């Protein structure tokens, strides 16, 4: 049955999703929420930066600035070392 | 005359290289990382251990490479591992464990005994932080000089702000700042109407430094 | 691999470099004289013997390192005369007599210049250098919009794969504007134009699936 | 490192003494007359081409080895002219034209090593005598603090060179007190308290990044 759950992925998928909270929360909460809807993970719709302006009251370019603020400081291996085991 | 650095976890120069005892060139040892750049001071030579671990030595020479201006960087392998030895490591020589005393000494004297080039109609001075273009006076402050130099140094290599923050900035990165825009506009205006087409914008991805002509 | 002119008044290269016969390098041999400077031509690298004559070996390595000689120069010396040889002879590399054959191949590759081309994508006559961001055809610059190039490179980098419009929307039009498939056809219509019919064979279309690229013969 | 003057009937340091070109030393050229004795200056050795002129070469040695010429004086000669080289030459050392690179290196460290200063640099008014660990700026000495004197020279010897305080951290603090580099700004004050407007501009500020050293004109 091709539709079989490997059941290592599922447990590991929960672990992915939980390391996600543990990493986002260790990051700023504004940014954590920004990405939670930008990729629309907790929801069904990833968002563009001008939808975020209403929910977060700031110019879309400022979320352009925050996206890199997330990624680069994430790009410090400290976040990467604990997440690179997830592949 | 020289100090030699071995980026090795063998903790000893003679198991790594037997001839290094017969030469009075003194060797300090550090573990196999790139971070051991902080370990080296006035040492004119640094070697990467690649005898037992080949791709680790290739990566450490990649990290230890020609950036500035540059220090003699060496790496030592066995004989069957000589195929992976290429120019893409970042080297001036190759050493083996079968290399002798006079051989090691002469290759070291070859690397220590070349000059940076920066022409685009655009005088670039890596140490001087000085810029000229279509005239002696081209005032380049620190942020736009390395910036422009990176572009001119990578003429045509389409660059995006994300790519500049880790190179032109440190950086945090304090990215998505648009400060490249005002920085490039200054570079556009300061460089004058002529040579203003070298730094051209390619949309949605950033800019590239058009070569002359 | 390398056409190599050896500078020796001895007739054979095997007293000079004994391992050199062990490789497929074609070793032309010429006397240890200045007139061999005219016989350089298309020699890949020049082999100057200074195992014995270090003074005239210095002269010959200076001669092959003059103002307009880009052919890389090797001083082939003894072990007690390596310390007489340095970068003054116009050199980048030297070879001992007990240099091994894999060592000969490695140091000859290193003295010539490995040197793999960057993100230089190639699909038939259409060769893309994403670096400069040109999908030049047969050397002439080609002019696509920002999306067409990334559309094209994706297919160029995935030629043969049968993609779908819905599929292609994601990796070309990102996560946005999620409707309106026909943006592909309107763009494809331009792609197939600015490619030219001479190489629309690259661009393949299957009904009910979409578009693809095909490697030409 | 060391400066040499080459008194010669030739035009370049290559035919007269070739292993100086095998060295990273700096060798200038001059004719073999007495007026070239006015071209030595702050050098460390002066080497007469006496490979052909032995009588006039020894005369140039006698004018070079006179009362107050503190630069150690040298000649280069052939092997059939060494028999003329004796105590009546007045030379310090002798060097064959066939001498090696490291051989001339060790002979130069035996003949040199007029007490030319090592770390005595002078940036206009800023006369940084590191042999005495004192810097004269407009004559009057700089009574900076112990670590203030270091910072000033690291900015001085890097004239025109802009760096972030972290890079300055490695050259002033090194591996200590990484965070809170503000005191460098206060240490700039401790520099300007002892510099004054005559050269208070010589330390250029770089807002948001750091500072820089200005070359006086």
């Amino acid at each position: 049955d091709s539709e079989a759950v490997v059941a290592v992925d599922a447990v590991s998928f929960t672990l992915l999703q939980d390391q996600l909270q543990s990493v986002l929360d260790t990051l700023s909460e504004r940014e954590a929420g920004v990405v939670r809807l930008r990729f629309g993970l907790t929801d069904g719709q990833p968002r563009t930066l001008d939808e975020i302006g209403q929910v977060y009251g700031v110019t879309r370019e400022r979320i352009r600035q925050i996206e890199s603020k997330t990624m680069s400081k994430l790009r410090h291996p400290s976040r990467s070392q604990v997440l690179r085991d997830y592949l | 005359m020289l100090e030699l650095l071995l980026l090795t976890s063998e903790l000893y120069p003679d198991p790594v290289l037997p001839a290094l005892s017969l030469l009075p060139h003194t060797v300090r040892t550090a573990p196999a990382e790139a971070s051991s750049l902080l370990e080296a001071g006035n040492a004119d030579a640094v070697l990467v251990d690649a005898r037992n671990d080949l791709s680790s030595g290739r990566g450490l020479c990649r990290l230890l490479s020609s950036t500035g201006r540059s220090i003699p960087v060496l790496a030592v392998v066995s004989e069957g591992g000589l195929v992976a030895v290429s120019a893409d490591w970042g080297l001036d020589e190759i050493l083996l464990l079968s290399t002798g005393p006079a051989e090691i000494d002469a290759r070291l004297r070859l690397v220590v005994g070349l000059g940076k080039v920066s022409l685009g109609e655009l005088v670039i001075d890596e140490g001087t932080y000085t810029a000229r273009l279509r005239g002696r006076p081209l005032d380049l402050t620190y942020k736009e000089f390395e910036l422009l130099k990176y572009l001119a140094q990578h003429a045509g290599r389409v660059f995006t702000r994300a790519q500049l923050l880790h190179e032109v900035w440190g950086y945090d990165f304090f990215g998505g700042t648009r400060t490249v825009d005002v920085h490039v506009r200054r570079l556009r205006a300061k460089l004058g109407p002529e040579h203003e087409a070298l730094i051209g914008t390619v949309r949605n991805v950033g800019y590239k430094a058009v070569r002359p002509a």
